[PDB]
């Protein structure tokens, strides 16, 4: 619904610990989907060169994220990933995706475009004074 | 969310009452031993349950004496047959 | 102690933990989480 | 079982001792690991307001008394409760515009998240054997 | 709340007889009948129905048996039992315990095998 993170329904017959881990990781997947959607839409020329370039950089980072996710899938195929190991490995990805989703949502709420997109990015960078990444 | 915490406390209170009862039963067993009553843990527990039910101590004592004589005759027969 | 040693002798009578923690973290911590050395 | 029956006979039926449910240890270890992650198990249920595991009454373990096993499991459940509640307290995630604790508190919570990550790593490092 | 199936006094007495004799319930049928006859007989009221009076009588009896330490221990245990309040009929249990006390000093009068003749 709107520029919100995707919500997920988990099968109720799953193990409570598995279901909770899924619900904890799904926020990262929703944030990734939102960031990728913003990157792919705002990369159009109509969004202006500043917003287009920001979206393009986000798209490149989304591609790197997809590579990372494929590597995590491969690790899963090897059976070397436990639920605690999975949670730990997604924790950095969860935080990065949450930061990206917060930036996307800030641009979307401000309808930031071009120079306004640059303003939103600057304001987010000031908002991330505690988050070096 | 609150309700789940109460059942643990209720269970703990019930367990504490049971432990107090167990302690009392151990005290009674010790008293019986000091009194040389001859009751074993199973026999003492049975006697405690029977006493809780109101049995007259004079009748109970006479019954115990007769049962002890019969048990002694049966134990002597069992030891002679082995 | 000197007496016991002399009697036996005459009678012919009778950082590594940090490295382990780092290996444990590498085996169980996600690559991106910086180990905190005081916490480690 | 004999001793518990004797205790029930002495208690004259008033002490409704919870029926000892014999569970295999190779399962109790799983419940313990779940507690280490704050996860409720078949023997331990999570009291949501306390974020605490509650032991199922009448847990029997082979080779130990169900009361003593229940005591040990109660201590373990208390440890799991502490882990889960501490995680929830530290889990206050985002310095959203409603975050009034400031950046020093936010950084503290980030360090606490790192600590809890290390704790989770240790828990996962615990061999189930 | 289904108060544990406290089997009727007859069944409890049968279980007690089986435990005391070390035989199955089926082997104690004559003893069970004897027990039923005894239990159905009118018994005189106990000499003392006061918990503290019963404890004092027990202490005096132990002193008469030259068991003064046992008398003190009995008085202490009786005080503890009275304070615990778990037993509903303290006087009855005290009377039972007094009736079941045995003097260690009196050499057991070995029951002549002849007593078995009346057991049948």
């Amino acid at each position: 619904a709107g520029r919100q993170s995707r919500t997920f329904l988990v099968d109720p017959n799953l193990d409570l610990s598995i279901r909770e881990l899924v619900h904890r990781i799904l926020p990262v997947a929703a944030s990734y989907s939102a960031v990728t959607r913003f990157i792919e839409e705002k990369s159009s020329f109509e969004y202006g060169q500043v917003n287009h370039a920001l979206a393009a950089a986000m798209r490149t980072l989304v591609k790197e994220h997809l590579i990372l996710v494929s590597q995590l899938e491969q690790l899963h195929r090897q059976g070397l990933l436990s639920l605690q190991k999975l949670w730990f490995y997604i924790q950095p990805a969860m935080r990065t995706m949450d930061i990206l989703a917060s930036l996307a949502t800030s641009v979307d709420k401000g309808e930031c475009l071009g120079g306004s997109t640059l303003s939103l990015l600057h304001d987010r960078s000031f908002s991330y004074t505690g988050d070096s990444q | 969310m609150a309700s789940s915490s109460g059942a643990g406390a209720a269970a703990a209170a019930a367990a504490a009452n049971l432990n107090a009862v167990r302690e009392t039963m151990d005290v009674l067993l010790e008293i019986s031993r000091i009194l040389n009553t001859g009751l074993d843990m199973e026999t003492l527990s049975i006697c405690v349950r029977l006493c809780e039910q109101g049995i007259n101590p004079e009748a109970l004592s006479s019954v115990i004496k007769e049962l002890r004589k019969a048990t002694e005759a049966l134990k002597a027969a069992e030891n002679m047959t082995s | 102690t000197l007496f016991l040693e002399s009697v036996q002798s005459r009678l012919r009578t009778p950082k590594e933990n940090l490295m382990k923690m780092q290996s444990i973290a590498e085996s169980h911590l996600e690559l991106d989480d910086v180990h905190d050395p005081l916490l480690a | 079982r004999l001793h518990q029956g004797e205790l029930q006979l002495l208690a004259g039926g008033v002490l409704q001792a919870p029926q000892p449910v014999l569970v295999k240890e190779c399962e109790l270890v799983k419940d313990v690991l779940n507690v280490l992650i704050g996860v409720v198990s078949a023997t331990f249920s999570l009291c949501q307001p306390a974020q605490a595991f509650v032991v199922k009454r009448g847990v029997h373990v082979s080779g130990a008394s169900p009361e003593s096993i229940s005591s040990l499991l109660s201590e373990v459940a208390e440890y799991g409760t502490c882990y889960t509640r501490l995680s929830h307290f530290s889990l206050q995630p985002v310095l959203d515009s409603l975050y009034s604790k400031g950046l020093v508190f936010q950084a503290f919570t980030s360090g606490l998240r790192r600590y809890l990550q290390y704790y989770r790593a240790c828990v996962l490092s615990t061999p189930p054997t | 709340m289904a108060t544990p199936d406290q089997k009727s006094p007859n069944v409890l007495l049968q279980n007690l007889c089986c435990r005391i004799l070390g035989r199955s319930e089926a082997d104690v049928a004559q003893q069970f009948q004897y027990a039923v006859r005894v239990i159905g007989s009118n018994f005189a009221p106990t000499v003392e129905r006061d918990e503290f009076l019963v404890a004092e009588k027990i202490k005096k009896e132990l002193i008469r048996q030259r068991r003064e330490a046992d008398a003190a221990l009995f008085s202490e245990l009786h005080r503890k039992l009275h304070s615990q309040g778990v037993l509903k009929n303290k006087w009855s249990i005290l009377y039972l315990l007094l009736s079941l006390s045995e003097d260690p000093r009196r050499q057991p009068s070995k029951v002549s095998s002849y007593a078995t003749l009346f057991a049948q």
